[PDB]
């Protein structure tokens, strides 16, 4: 029913900056009191919701002061005076004038850093797997900013894609980097079929890409 | 830090029903509405209704009064959300929360599926045959989630990244990566530990070098 519009999806910013999150409601959010309840949640990884702001604009126990809330009508608010590294998760606005209770889509902080390289590094079939006749054949590329990469796999300098499983770390928290892991399976019979096994890493911190291969010698 | 004690998963069928629980504690659950929250994963928060238990009135939201039931039992001071003719739109994260106090539970993770509990395969992954060294842990065809994954019973936390799981076909693989410098391995043994309790597996594999 009542449509909260959050923007934006994505916030990058540096640690120490101002920043800002908008909510847009579609209605009027003023209760049969003369309250208006719009609530601002943040939720770090893995955990659950946390309660920053309630009613537009009082900062709930417990929050650290560099968060705020403004806002009235149908434009709403929240307002980071001094960004942390405790700051990254999902930042929702919420509200609780209308049944149904409504979220917004969430804005996901990002914070932004220095660029770093993929930390490649390729993974033979383990030999308790190739018994089982199996071929997994892992990639791990570690630590490396921003987030947008790009693997891709070489077979005997041809490009091989259906077998992928790729996965992708969050935003560490520690140090604002990020990591994927790929893995290419195929069995024992094709496996042995072929000689040089190759992982490429195009990102952003190189024209040329990365490339960590083996052959099976 | 959590009042609210909730299941860590639990895995149903399709068009089976499962019935959710929220054992409020350390407050007096009789004062205060409790909500539940959906969020699939890829977030996205939809509240599913709320329920006070002193009285038992019930506000349900219109897309979820067809799938879902809220209850209470004032003696055991605990919370029911019963979903059921589940589909696999129904797998996602479910809380439990008394909005005015911020009190959260930790989320129940809800598989939807029809495959049956399978138990993990781990690898060894040792580098191939210059000053820190990487090492991997393989762990696949398992299910449903969660596995537990520490390195070394969780003493090499710094220098571990634990891919989140990726399902296909109803099996889900797990790798996990932990970097070291050259001069503790294999001066010293790195071993990969890994439980799936939905099979009663719990294993250990030493990462050896390969040759
Ligand atoms: C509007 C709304 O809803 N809101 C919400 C609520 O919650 P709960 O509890 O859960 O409840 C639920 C209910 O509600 C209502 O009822 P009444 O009787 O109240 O009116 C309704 N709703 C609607 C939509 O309608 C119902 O439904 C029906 C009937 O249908 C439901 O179910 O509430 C809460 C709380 O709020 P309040 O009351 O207002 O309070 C608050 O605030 C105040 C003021 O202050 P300042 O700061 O602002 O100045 C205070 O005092 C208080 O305190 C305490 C702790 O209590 C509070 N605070 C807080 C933080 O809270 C809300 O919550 C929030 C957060 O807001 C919600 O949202």
């Amino acid at each position: 029913d009542v449509v909260m519009t959050q923007t934006p999806l994505s916030l990058p910013v540096s640690l120490g900056d101002q920043a800002s999150i908008s909510c847009r409601s579609s209605q009027s959010l003023i209760y049969s009191n003369g309250n208006t309840y719009l609530h601002w949640y943040l939720q770090k990884p893995g955990q659950s919701p946390k309660l920053l702001i309630y009613k537009v604009s009082n900062r709930f126990s417990g929050v650290p002061d560099r968060f705020s809330g403004s806002g009235s009508g149908t434009d709403f608010t929240l307002k980071i005076s001094r960004v942390e590294a405790e700051d990254l998760g999902v930042y929702f606005c919420s509200q609780n004038t209308h049944i149904p209770y409504t979220f917004g889509g969430g804005t996901k902080l990002e914070i932004k850093r220095a660029d770093a390289a993929p930390t490649v590094s390729i993974f033979p079939p383990s030999s308790e797997q190739l018994t089982s006749g199996g071929a997994s054949v892992v990639c791990f590329l570690n630590n490396f900013y921003p987030k947008d990469i790009n693997v891709k796999w070489k077979i005997d300098g041809s490009e091989r894609q259906n077998g992928v499983l790729n996965s992708w770390t969050d935003q560490d928290s520690k140090d604002s980097t990020y990591s994927m892991s790929s893995t290419l399976t195929l069995t024992k019979d094709e496996y042995e079929r072929h000689n040089s096994y190759t992982c490429e890493a195009t990102h952003k911190t190189s024209t040329s890409p990365i490339v960590k291969s083996f052959n099976r010698n | 830090q959590v009042q609210l004690q909730q299941p860590g998963s639990e895995l149903v069928r399709p068009g089976a029903s499962v019935k959710l629980s929220c054992k409020a504690s350390g407050y007096t659950f009789t004062n205060y509405w409790m909500h539940w929250v959906k969020q699939r994963p890829g977030q996205g928060l939809e509240w599913i209704g709320n329920i006070y238990p002193g009285s038992g009135t019930t506000n349900y939201n219109e897309k979820f009064k067809r799938k879902a039931t809220l209850t209470v039992d004032t003696s055991s001071n605990t919370a029911y959300m019963e979903l059921s003719s589940l589909t696999s739109e129904d797998s996602a994260v479910y809380f439990c929360t008394v909005v005015r106090m911020d009190y959260w539970g930790q989320g129940t993770s809800v598989t939807v599926s029809s495959a049956k509990t399978t138990a993990p395969s781990v690898y060894p992954l040792a580098p191939v045959c210059g000053s820190s060294v990487t090492l991997g842990c393989l762990v696949k065809g398992y299910f449903p989630e969660p596995v537990t994954l520490t390195w070394n019973s969780g003493s090499l936390s710094s220098g571990v990244h634990t891919f989140p799981a990726v399902l296909q076909s109803d099996l889900y693989t797990l790798s996990s990566s932990v970097t070291v410098t050259s001069s503790t391995w294999p001066s010293q043994s790195i071993t990969c530990n890994v439980a799936h309790p939905a099979s009663s597996t719990k294993v250990d594999k030493k990462i050896e070098p390969r040759g």
